[PDB]
RNA sequence: UCAGGGUUCGAUUCCGGAGAGGGAGCCUGAGAAACGGCUACCACAUCCAAGGAAGGCAGCAGGCGCGCAAAUUACCCACUCCCGACCCGGGGAGGUAGUGACGAAAAAUAACAAUACAGGACUCUUUCGAGGCCCUGUAAUUGGAAUGAGUCCACUUUAAAUCCUUUAACGAGGAUCCAUUGGAGGGCAAGUCUGGUCGCAGCAGCCGCGGUAAUUCCAGCUCCAAUAGCGUAUAUUAAAGUU
């Protein structure tokens, strides 16, 4: 039906400036691949395109102010931004990494119950955490603002209430089958 | 510069373009479709022939080497090409009087290397890469 | 398990002389469960008794904990009987299908097609 | 010298030695993969003088 | 595809048009110069007791041929609509499943402690040295913990079923429940390592490598890039202010 990419590639294939920087990068957060950054970038580049036609379009044209007003919310609303800004210029000195700040496996990590970021990875794809009353596998949620004082564990787990896991119930068998009666 | 910048003038610009596009040596061949009828393909990526028999084809200076390609006639044209063979000893692997698969070279007209005449290769025997009989994962289906 | 059935945009539609809702289940530690309970518990929420209802939707959201479906309760019996495309009525057994698979009809149709007069054999016959 | 002649294909690669130390050692992949290659670049942390050494270095 | 201006493509799901082997003529009807109607000629092809008779898949499947090149002689009118004298009948329209790395979205292939070395802020000490913190890989075994991949009763799905989601019971110690595709002289991210070959064999988009000391060939080890994808050929756009 309707498909479209998420992504660009660079036009330089290798450059030893910005390999750094995306592998750098791709070390804090615990991303898989490049192709879970290009996403990011696109999405922000084009943000900084629309915001770009807004400023140049004449002060008080109905246009300008309906699409400002209610874009500005939207980037509150998840939290990349401010509404101690709330103007136009202010979008164009958003960049990267205040984005993925705000990735779920960040958040985990951050403000909850985790090691390293490595480990909080496989905690949100192996079910132990709900955003509110609601199930994940999905690192990429980005968190909306009013739903970062709802992240909790699960309530069916073995991390809190519920059934034990298979390593803990196999070894209590092993006191019954295995050194009682094996 | 040098000519004019008229507010009428959009005939004596779109004409004198249409006909100095054509001294362009890339456009000529587009368009007239000489390419197509001169060409052993049809703008076909690929194309399938029978051997006729293998060769050794003499390099230009200052490399020397024996390169051994082979000569091909078409199906579908019945004229003849003059087909390169890759790695070491898949010669052997090309038997006369059987069918193969060419492909161009990668400079989509002309000839590559230090090798004159040729301007084709080879990449399928029956069915079966070069990699394949060359690497040992497959083996003659014979 | 202990389970809950909760409504969800009543109508009284006259017209074909039944009451039509969404059936909001809630399952704990469970979900999914069959169509013959849940339709019981609605029986004995409206006094309607379990013959006259007819449910189908239910897919189950993830993690379970909540699933969705949608379900009538007739007046009668004969408003449903009357209504009702076929299959859900068969859905609890009371009406059938034959009819007969798909094919032996077209065949010997195109052969009642080449006779005239009489094609009684071809009905019985072949 | 050359004997037996030099029109032969199959040649170079019919006379070599044929040898291999193959794997017993799994390797990592998608994520751990690109961990590694972080910290052992940046987070270790070496780096000294000017020098040219590269991240290979059999020499 | 693209800064601005453009360039290239449009058989192909919506709308309009034209045509049902090639030509011509015509019947019926409100509407047709109709081909799931008819008549003739022409090109084909079938049956025949040789007197005659019958045919048009650019409809759905399927076969032959053609080529570099493309799926099941499957299930069903429940949905969506249409047709009739009709609330009831019919529909290869259409829906459903199969094949499917054209292409697009999602994101697993091991995470955490013990010991072990290793680094540096910090502390003590004239320094040596010692303590200790933050972490790192890396050895040695392990330990505890977790989960779907699969297998699979039940429910659910639907016309009937599959899939998906939901749930029993089994299901991880790294040796296997195994990630590959290309490259390492420069352009261009990564070996003036080891063995073999000696202008031979081969590599090389380009510039160039091989003539017995090959950082480029054939192999081993190591390293680099992208990654469930990567390479190659061809059309075409950007690069091209080289239209």
């Amino acid at each position: 039906w309707v498909c479209r990419k998420t992504y660009v590639t660079p036009r330089r294939p290798f450059e030893k400036s910005r390999l750094d920087q995306e592998l750098k990068l791709i070390g804090e957060y615990g991303l898989r691949n490049k192709r879970e950054v290009w996403r990011v970038k696109f999405t922000l580049a084009k943000i900084r395109k629309a915001a770009r036609e807004l400023l140049t379009l004449d002060e008080k044209d109905p246009r300008r102010l309906f699409e400002g007003n209610a874009l500005l919310r939207r980037l509150v609303r998840i939290g990349v931004l401010d509404e101690g800004k709330m103007k136009l210029d202010y979008i164009l000195g958003l960049k990267i990494e205040d984005f993925l700040e705000r990735r779920l496996q960040t958040q985990v990590f951050k403000l909850g119950l985790a090691k390293s970021i490595h480990h909080a990875r496989v905690l949100i794809r192996q079910r132990h955490i709900r955003v509110r009353k609601q199930v994940v596998n999905i690192p990429s949620f980005i968190v909306r603002l009013d739903s970062q004082k709802h992240i909790d564990f699960s309530l069916r787990s073995p991390y809190g209430g519920g059934r034990p896991g298979r390593v803990k119930r196999k070894n209590a068998k092993k006191g019954q089958g295995g050194a009682g009666a094996g | 510069m040098g000519k004019c910048r008229g507010l009428r003038t959009a005939r004596k610009l779109r004409s004198h373009r249409r006909d100095q596009k054509w001294h362009d040596k890339q456009y000529k061949k587009a368009h007239l479709g000489t390419a197509l009828k001169a060409n052993p393909f049809g703008g076909a990526s690929h194309a399938k022939g029978i051997v006729l028999e293998k060769v050794g084809v003499e390099a230009k200076q200052p490399n020397s080497a024996i390169r051994k390609c082979v000569r091909v006639q078409l199906i579908k044209n019945g004229k003849k090409i003059t087909a390169f063979v890759p790695n070491d000893g898949c010669l052997n692997f090309i038997e006369e009087n059987d069918e193969v698969l060419v492909a161009g070279f990668g400079r989509k007209g002309h000839a590559v290397g230090d090798i004159p005449g040729v301007r084709f290769k080879v990449v399928k025997v029956a069915n079966v890469s070069l990699l394949a009989l060359y690497k040992g994962k497959k083996e003659r289906p014979r | 398990d202990t389970v809950t059935i909760r409504t969800r945009k009543f109508m009284t539609n006259r017209l074909l002389q039944r009451k039509q809702m969404v059936i909001d289940v809630l399952h704990p530690g469970k979900a999914t469960v069959p169509k013959t309970e849940i339709q019981e518990k609605l029986a004995k929420m409206y006094k309607t008794t379990p013959d006259v209802i007819f449910v189908f939707g239910f897919r189950t959201h993830f993690g379970g904990g909540k699933t969705t479906g949608f379900g009538m309760i007739y007046d009668s019996l004969d408003y449903a009987k009357k209504n009702e495309p076929k299959h859900r009525l068969a859905r609890h057994g009371l009406y059938e299908k034959k009819k007969t698979s798909r094919k032996q009809r077209k065949e010997r149709k195109n052969r009642m097609k080449k006779v005239r007069g009489t094609a009684k054999a071809n009905v019985g016959a072949g | 010298k050359v004997h037996g002649s030099l029109a032969r294909v199959g040649k170079v690669r019919g006379q070599t030695l044929k040898v291999a130390k193959q794997e017993k050692k799994k390797k990592r992949t998608g994520r751990a993969k690109r961990r590694m290659q972080y910290n052992r670049r940046f987070v270790n942390v070496v780096p000294t003088f000017g020098k040219k050494k590269g991240p290979n270095a059999n020499s």
